[PDB]
């Protein structure tokens, strides 16, 4: 999934 | 919640007082204050008549912007010049036709240098006026004055290249009236350090334009001060 | 003028040059003895407790 | 300084009535105003209050929700609107000015009153003396008492004294238990501590004849005394 | 002939200078050597008064040690209640350029001066409820720098036209004129008994005046530049001045001499205001580097700092009972200290 | 490539505390010096708050991963949410400073009738209101394709508008040098435009360019390999939170004196 932040 | 019935009505009196203090301090925020100096024999009496329509106070308004002028009607100008340390501009009036009256122009040059190099006016800029040009024209040409006598450095003095002469006048009065203008600029452009600047003009007694040349200079003073602290200038 | 302002100042400088003086050593003791008598009445030299202090909230 | 009331008259029980207090000669908008009434066989009884700036309005419990107070500052006029007047609303309504800061003197000017005939927890102040005979050479002392100690934690003692010589409106003598009002001779002197208070007259003239009242100003509502009549 | 009669000037002036050497046996720093210092003085800010919106030039404590008046160049005169920070009165002035103010010892009147040449008197206890001006005192030919009440009918004042004047308020006229200074007079100080006063001027000299007679008695010259502040010792036999050359001095009356100087090497700016604490042990001075020093008056040894103002310190006074110290400043704030 | 790069957790923590010590000391120095209660210093401290929140909310998500690797969804919807509310406020605070600096020059004589304290507190608290509504609404609607066109637009119109004001203020300071040097007796405003727009482009545009390849080329082998560095486009955002105390607040001569006497 997206580990740090979002929309990766 | 421990106050008395009378202690609560005195608190209500204090809050009603400073409501009127704020409404007086916000109607005097965008009003600009000007200190009018001079040399006595200059036409600062009749410039007041141009700029209008103990201490003395003139009040006018240009383009819905309010201005507020003062005039302190000697040997020490100290101990009251420190009150005017947050004005917008100092207006300096010099009669530029009296160089032979003995020496009524070196006395004005000794006054402008004391105003410039004063510790309470480090950020205050000066709007300069050289009036009585009607008397300067009839004195240089067709006369007995001979400026080279009273000043020993007018004799060489080529006319500067940035001179914009009013059409119809001789080059004799143009070399004369630009020599007296540059004598004041030699004191301003020597220790200003970008904090304040002089703004010379040329006027006479029947000229009616001097409220516009104060409105335009007060805008250029404020722009040049905010541009300096943003490091754009 | 020589008999108006230079003369009035001579009367002033000989009005002051005939008063009676005491020693500095005597008037230094009378300035120190006033400080010892009223020392306990000074509320800034010696601080009073927070009860007798109207500016203590 | 002038205050003129007008608007009174015979009111049928249940109607309405307007009252007016026209001020003159002083800075009306910086003063707080009160209404005080007096039944024709009773003493003084506080009614209402409106502050300087119309920001604080109080009432008495016998008129709360039924009476309406209002002021007009730039016309120097005080109003009181009454609705559904009972039979116990027959009195003489007075108009008192009052200012509040450090060192001021509240309740220091009264009007002349209008007449309204109607056809058909609280600090209790005790003034337990009906009448006292006098003779214009001798001392006389009046007393007043309270259910609660009027001394406050700051150091004040909110007790007032009023004198109503007959045929006239009351006037201020002593404010905050120790201080004389303006235009009062120094032969008057108040004293006391906590719950017991005394007023002293030394050498009576012929003007010192009438009823004496005591008032408290520690908290709202304001309660008067019953009154002590002096007579020759 | 203005050359021979002013040859009697230094003929007479060295009689005074060679008689202040005869009446000098020791020094104030040689007698107060054996006594102990006051240690460290640590005052805190208890109150802060807000509302002037411009620079503050002068304040004066009331005589009951609770009321004070202050003057600002926004054209407002404010009476404060210092215990609760309430505002009692706000009085507008006709001239924005005010330089001094005074509170009367009875509590009924307030005076203020300025760059106009007139001294206005204001009445506080009026029947109609507000504050009115009662009389304007005209007759000076320069700016007013200081004024102090004697009672409800007499006020003394100093001016920039090099003179001091005693006034009768109920008629509005000048009754006595004190001449003799060379430069502008900046400050005056009354005695605890209103019988003598002292004043310092821009010719680096201060002199002592008799009120009832109206002549100069003594002259003290020890400074190097203009004198801006003066204050009496509470005894009545000494006073202290504050100048532009970063030095306060203490002068004596019965000795007619200077006997103490209060200076430090890291201070180069001028003194704006000077006051004393009761018993005269502490000497407070308002400087130009935005601070306030608390000197020890007997050994000339600095023992405190009142920091906390952002701009120039203009004025400071001490209450009559000795409880608090107020300071005013150019950043539009008043601070009540210890 | 075609796999996410890995950057250490301790560089997310040693960067989030240098930014905590600088942005706190700016707010403390503004609150206690009364010469800094102008409308210009209020907009600056609104940028020190929005940078402190964006530097803590990334530190409060790195240590959760080290300590917790259907309950953890509800802290990937709240911690992520306050990040997006702090990105929008830290951009809108940078525009409100440039419009405030623009009115002191081109409306110089009637400035105090326009930017008064009653109008400052309304604008400085309505920006923070609209950056909290849309920051919450963007996270619970993240699967929609029409939310990425609202963050791409909200950067390339605050960049094409902040650059226009500082250029028009640069062409105003160049007439004032033409009428100074002729008095008998730029290269300083060109460095300034290449630090105020250079830092804002180096630190913020690599992140917003990632969102353009995300919705247009998710199959191109060149857009995919550029998108494999997303963990390095968040260190650049967190480095903007340390630079902004240096280039805005500490340029003031009166705020550097107040800053020095507190450390
Ligand atoms: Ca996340």
């Amino acid at each position: 999934r997206c580990x740090h932040x979002r929309w990766c | 919640c421990t106050l008395s019935a009378e202690d609560k009505a005195a608190v209500e009196r204090s809050k009603m007082i400073d409501r009127n203090l704020r409404e007086d301090g916000e109607k005097a925020a965008a009003t600009h204050r000007l200190l009018l100096l001079g040399a006595g024999e200059s036409g600062k009496s009749t410039i007041v008549k141009q700029m209008r329509i103990g201490i003395f106070e003139t009040k006018f308004q240009v383009d819905k912007v309010n201005f507020h002028m003062f005039d302190v009607g000697r040997d020490e100008r100290r101990k009251w010049i420190q009150c005017f340390n947050d004005v917008t501009a100092i207006i300096f009036v010099v009669a530029s036709s009296s160089y032979n009256m003995v020496n009524r122009l070196q006395e004005a040059l000794n006054l402008f240098k004391s105003i410039w190099n004063n510790r309470w006016l480090r950020t205050i800029s000066v709007i300069l006026f050289l009036n009585k040009q009607d008397l300067l024209a009839e004195k240089v040409l067709a006369g007995k004055s001979k400026i080279e006598d009273y000043f020993p450095e007018f004799a060489r003095y080529t006319t500067p290249e940035d001179a914009t002469p009013e059409p119809g006048e001789d080059p004799r009065v143009t070399r004369a009236k630009y020599f007296i203008r540059d004598e004041f600029l030699r004191i301003s452009t020597a220790s200003g350090d970008g904090r304040h600047y002089c703004y010379p003009h040329f006027t006479c007694a029947v000229d009616t334009e001097n409220i516009r040349r104060v409105f335009n200079d007060c805008r250029d003073i404020i722009q040049r001060m905010h541009l300096r602290q943003y490091e754009l200038l | 003028a020589s008999i108006a302002q230079a003369r009035k100042l001579v009367e002033q400088l000989k009005m002051e040059a005939n008063i009676d003086r005491i020693k500095v050593s005597k008037a230094a003791a009378d300035l120190m003895a006033y400080c010892e008598a009223h020392a306990k009445e000074d509320p800034l030299l010696t601080p009073v407790p927070a009860s007798e202090n109207p500016f203590r909230e | 300084v002038q205050l003129v009331e007008s608007g009174g008259g015979l009111v049928q029980p249940g109607g309405s009535r307007k009252l007016s207090c026209s001020a003159s000669g002083f800075a009306f908008s910086s003063f707080g105003m009160h209404w005080v009434r007096q039944a024709p066989e009773k003493g003084l009884e506080w009614v209402a209050y409106i502050s300087s700036g119309s920001g604080t309005i109080y009432y008495a419990d016998t008129v709360k929700g039924r009476f309406t107070i209002s002021r007009d500052d730039p016309k120097n006029t005080l109003f009181l609107q009454m609705t559904s007047l009972r039979s116990e609303d027959t009195a003489m309504y007075y108009c008192v000015r009052s200012i509040y800061y450090y060192g001021s003197s509240p309740f220091d000017f009264w009007g002349q009153g209008t007449t309204l005939t109607v056809s058909s927890s609280d600090i209790v102040m005790t003034q337990a003396t009906s009448s006292v005979p006098v003779t214009p050479g001798e001392s006389v002392s009046i007393s007043c008492r309270s259910s609660k100690s009027l001394l406050h934690s700051n150091g004040n003692t909110y007790l007032y004294w009023f004198l109503q010589r007959p045929g006239q409106s009351p006037q201020l003598l002593i404010y905050r238990m120790s201080n004389l009002a303006s235009g009062v001779p120094d032969r008057f002197s108040g004293s006391g501590s906590g719950t017991a208070f005394t007023l002293t007259i030394s050498r009576l003239e012929a003007e010192d004849v009438g009823v004496y009242y005591c008032m408290q100003h520690l908290e709202y509502p304001l309660t008067f005394g019953a009154g002590t009549k002096l007579e020759l | 002939e203005l050359d021979q009669l002013r040859q009697e000037a230094e003929q007479l002036k060295n009689q005074i200078r060679d008689a202040r050497k005869a009446c000098a046996d020791a020094t104030l720093s040689q007698i107060t050597n054996n006594i102990d210092p006051v240690g460290r003085i640590q005052m805190r800010t208890r109150r802060t008064l807000r509302g002037h919106l411009a620079k503050i030039y002068a304040m004066h404590w009331g005589t009951d040690s609770r009321l004070l008046v202050s003057a600002s160049q926004d054209g407002k005169l404010i009476i404060w209640d210092s215990y609760t920070t309430n505002k009692v009165h706000a009085i507008p002035l006709r001239s924005s350029w005010v330089m001094t103010c005074a509170y009367a010892p009875s509590g009924n009147y307030v005076a203020c001066g300025g760059l106009d040449n007139i001294c206005s008197i204001y009445n506080l206890k009026t029947r109609e409820g507000n504050v009115r001006v009662s009389r304007e005192l005209a007759g000076h030919t320069g700016y007013l720098s200081c004024c102090r009440f004697l009672d409800d009918n007499q006020i003394v004042t100093s001016s920039g036209d090099t003179t001091c004047a005693l006034w009768d308020i109920e008629t509005g006229q000048q009754t006595t004129t004190f001449t003799g200074h060379t430069g502008d007079v900046m400050s005056l100080s009354l005695a605890p008994d209103t019988r003598l006063f002292v004043s310092g001027a821009c010719d680096a000299s201060a002199k002592l005046w008799d009120v009832r007679e109206g002549m100069c008695r003594q002259t003290f010259t020890g400074h190097e530049s203009d004198i801006n502040a003066i204050c009496f010792f509470p005894n009545g036999n000494a006073f202290a001045t504050g100048s532009d050359d970063a030095t306060c001095r203490l002068f004596d009356l019965r000795a007619d001499q200077e006997l103490m100087t209060y200076s430090h090497d890291n201070i180069i700016c001028g003194i704006t205001s000077v006051s004393f604490s009761k018993s005269g042990r502490l000497l407070l001075a308002g400087y130009d580097d935005f601070n306030c020093n608390v000197w020890d008056a007997l050994k000339a040894d600095r023992a405190g700092v009142l920091a906390g103002h952002d701009n120039r310190v203009s004025c400071l006074g001490v209450t009559d009972d000795g409880m608090a110290v107020a300071t005013g400043s150019w950043d539009s704030f008043l601070k009540i200290w210890n | 490539c075609y796999e996410q790069l890995f950057v250490s957790p301790e560089v997310f923590v040693t960067l989030g505390v240098i930014s905590l010590l600088e942005n706190i000391l700016v707010i403390v120095a503004i609150a206690k010096n009364k010469n800094l209660h102008s409308p210009m210093y209020f907009f600056i401290c609104s940028l020190a708050v929005a940078d402190m929140l964006v530097s803590v909310s990334n530190g409060s998500e790195t240590i959760v991963i080290t300590l917790l690797n259907s309950f953890t969804v509800n802290i990937d919807n709240v911690i992520d949410s306050v990040i997006c509310s702090s990105l929008l406020a830290s951009i809108c605070s940078l525009l409100s400073i440039a419009v405030d600096r623009y009115f002191t020059i081109f409306y110089a004589l009637q400035y105090h009738n326009i930017m008064t304290v009653k109008r400052v507190g309304i604008i400085i608290s309505c920006i923070w209101a609209a950056c909290t509504v849309s920051g919450i609404l963007f996270i619970i609607y993240s699967d929609s394709s029409a939310v990425i066109i609202c963050l791409i637009t909200m950067f390339f119109t605050m960049l094409a508008l902040m650059a226009s004001l500082y250029v028009h203020m640069f062409l105003m300071a160049r007439l004032h040098i033409k009428r100074i040097a002729v008095l008998p007796g730029n290269m300083k405003g060109a460095i300034t435009l290449t630090i105020l727009i250079g830092v804002f482009v180096v630190c913020w545009a690599p992140f917003f360019l990632h969102l353009i390849f995300y919705i247009s080329c998710p199959q191109n082998p060149y857009c995919v390999c550029f998108m494999s560095h997303f963990n390095l486009y968040l260190i650049l955002i967190m480095c903007n939170s340390i630079i902004d105390p240096l280039i805005y607040a500490l340029r003031s001569q009166e705020l550097r004196k107040t800053f020095k006497e507190i450390i």
